[PDB]
RNA sequence: AGAGACCGAUAGCGCACAAGUAGAGUGAUCGAAAGAUGAAAAGCACUUUGAAAAGAGGGUUAAAUAGCACGUGAAAUUGUU
RNA sequence: GCGUGAGCCCGGGUCGAACGGCCUCUAGUGCAGAUCUUGGUGGUAGUAGCAAAUACUUCAAUGAGAACUUGAAGGACCGAAG
């Protein structure tokens, strides 16, 4: 439909999205923010191992009064968790994106998570029975997910701005000094 | 000419379970032969005693 | 497979509860396509469905205690909880 | 560099069976009464996993009989079992081996060392 | 039946819609919310990934930055850069 | 860009069928408050919490996926004012 970046040409990249997914928004956002700019194979191995409970995803923004663990120190944070259900949903989109890359004919050896996004979704209605005959809402927070995969070049070792810089509007007294120094030095 | 992708998948279901069970049975037979050969072979019996 | 219907039908045919019906696990696929009691009586007559026996409950200790009571063994002062009138009323002794 | 050579030797030696004596009294000391029997099975599973490095253990219903024979609160102090390692033939398998444990019947488990069963 | 220096979907009758309807109360009675794709459905053939829902291609149209959650799509609040 | 000010005018993007300047007439004509009315949305917060009624376990089958689906084998409860 319309992705959030629009600076990526469709013919040199791959893309995928999914909407109305019934997964926790705050946990999925932390998983997505954890996997950003990584290699595709490394991200797939890391995220599946999260399901296997060998490493933990750091909780950074939505981490109010949450327990601590020793596996987060490698991220420099003391709070981390294991969102299995969001990891399971993420595998579906990462595999779908790989299927689109191979179908399009790109080289699957070296991919990068170029763009990734999690958005909120319309909520769902449920009720609760509290006390004294009162009723309170019982909501859910679904989300949309989308991502774009591109190639990796990372090779820039040249620029011409310094050579471009030139001196156009010069005063007469300074120009005279420049000429005199040119003569006295060469 | 199949009513699109869905029908092939519907039959593929049955085809897949049949082939997987059959493949497992074939592996079973292959190993069963390997084991018969291991049991019969006398080289191992002398090798362990030494 | 879902064999919920078969236990109810077998219990109805056998005239017992579903806690005493035994179906052998090794042809459950073939048992599942019964869907009728006439077929259930054919399966019970073929030995695939049987009725389990009752649980043991014997009165050996009770009757041997009765025999030991017949010769005055367990009727001391420490084994009675009611009054003598409750155990053997005077009204019936006089009667 | 010889790790692969040792696994190769193990390709011939993978089928094997031994006898073990599990002292369950020393591992069930202090646990809740309403959880002793379910915990003992998980301790047997971890004992087999540590013993054979298979990460896939299958219990014998006869061993279930021998561990649930005296209710939850009644668990034998010691038990004698047979551990045999065999290959997993199903193609869609994470790891290629698994263990199958079963109960060896004896009058008492005292005085017996561990031995490698030979056929 | 004919008209207006009247109102223009939180307005105008409670009702521009299967409105005195749905719903609450034993009962007398109380009583809502809800209009707009496009000139014409021409409402996405088929390929592929996927358990499915869905995605990517590829198609119709002047436009899908109009896709039956459909004209225009502001603020509170949220995501990436 | 203009005016002290309420405000007016232009450039760029989106969109698709009606709209302004000047002089008179007319009014349901200018909002931050009223524990204002209706609708929508936040921090608190991935927090409080999901703790009465004794209790579960092994193998096999179905299935993309099984503590709370099915079969068998154990262990238990209701204990005739059930
Ligand atoms: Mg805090
Ligand atoms: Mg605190
Ligand atoms: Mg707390
Ligand atoms: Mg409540
Ligand atoms: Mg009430
Ligand atoms: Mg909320
Ligand atoms: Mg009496
Ligand atoms: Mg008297
Ligand atoms: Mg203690
Ligand atoms: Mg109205
Ligand atoms: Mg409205
Ligand atoms: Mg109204
Ligand atoms: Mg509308
Ligand atoms: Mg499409
Ligand atoms: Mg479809
Ligand atoms: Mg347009
Ligand atoms: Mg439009
Ligand atoms: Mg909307
Ligand atoms: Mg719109
Ligand atoms: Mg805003
Ligand atoms: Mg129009
Ligand atoms: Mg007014
Ligand atoms: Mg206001
Ligand atoms: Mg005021
Ligand atoms: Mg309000
Ligand atoms: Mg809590
Ligand atoms: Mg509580
Ligand atoms: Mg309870
Ligand atoms: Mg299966
Ligand atoms: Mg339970
Ligand atoms: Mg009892
Ligand atoms: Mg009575």
């Amino acid at each position: 439909v319309r992705y959030a970046a629009t600076e990526i040409a469709p013919t040199k990249s791959a893309r995928a999205r999914g909407s109305y997914l019934r997964v926790s928004f705050k946990n999925t956002r932390e998983t997505a923010q954890a996997i950003n700019g990584w290699k595709l194979q490394r991200a797939l191995t890391f995220l599946q191992n999260v399901i296997d409970k060998k490493e933990a995803v750091p909780m950074r923004r939505y981490a109010g009064s949450t327990g601590r663990t020793a596996q987060g120190k490698q991220w420099g944070v003391s709070r981390a968790r294991w969102p299995v259900k969001s990891a399971q949903f993420l595998i579906g989109l990462l595999k779908n994106a790989e299927a689109n890359a191979d179908a399009k004919g790109l080289d699957t050896g070296n991919l990068i998570i170029k763009h990734i996004q999690v958005n909120q979704a319309p909520k769902q209605r449920r009720r609760t029975y509290r006390a004294h005959g009162r009723i309170n809402p019982y909501m859910s927070n679904p989300c949309h997910i989308e991502l774009i995969l591109t190639e990796a070049e990372e090779t820039v070792q040249k620029s011409e701005a310094v050579v471009r810089d030139v001196e156009s509007h010069l005063s007469s007294r300074q120009r005279g000094v420049r000429i005199r120094r040119a003569l006295t030095a060469a | 000419d199949n009513e699109n992708r869905d029908q092939k998948r519907h039959m593929e279901r049955k085809n897949a379970n049949a082939r997987k069970k059959k493949k497992a049975e074939d592996n079973a037979r292959l190993r069963k032969l390997v084991e018969e050969a291991q049991a019969g072979d006398e080289r191992i019996k002398r090798f362990r005693q030494e | 497979v879902n064999l919920r219907t078969q236990k109810r039908l077998a219990a109805s045919v056998l005239g017992c509860g579903e806690g005493k019906v035994w179906l052998d696990p090794n042809e459950v696929s073939e048992i599942s396509n019964a869907n009728s009691r006439q077929s259930i009586r054919k399966l019970v007559a073929d030995g695939l469905i049987i009725k389990k026996p009752v649980t043991m409950h014997s009165r050996s200790r009770a009757r041997e205690l009765n025999l030991a009571r017949r010769i005055g063994r367990h009727r001391g002062f420490g084994k009675r909880k009611g009054t003598a009138d409750a155990r053997m009323p005077q009204q019936v002794l006089w009667m | 560099m010889s790790s692969t050579q040792k696994k190769q030797r193990s390709a011939i030696a993978d089928v094997v069976a031994r006898e073990y004596t599990i002292h369950l009294h020393k591992r069930l000391h202090g646990v809740t009464f309403k959880k002793r029997a379910p915990r003992a099975i998980k301790e047997i599973k971890k004992f087999a996993q540590k013993a054979m490095g298979t990460s896939d253990v299958r219990l014998d219903p006869q061993l279930n009989k021998k561990v649930w024979e005296q209710g939850i609160k009644g668990v034998p102090f010691r038990i004698r079992v047979r551990i045999s390692r065999r290959r997993n033939d199903e193609e869609g398998a994470k790891e290629k081996l698994y263990s199958y444990v079963q109960a060896v019947n004896v009058k008492n488990p005292k005085g017996l060392l561990t031995s490698v069963v030979e056929e």
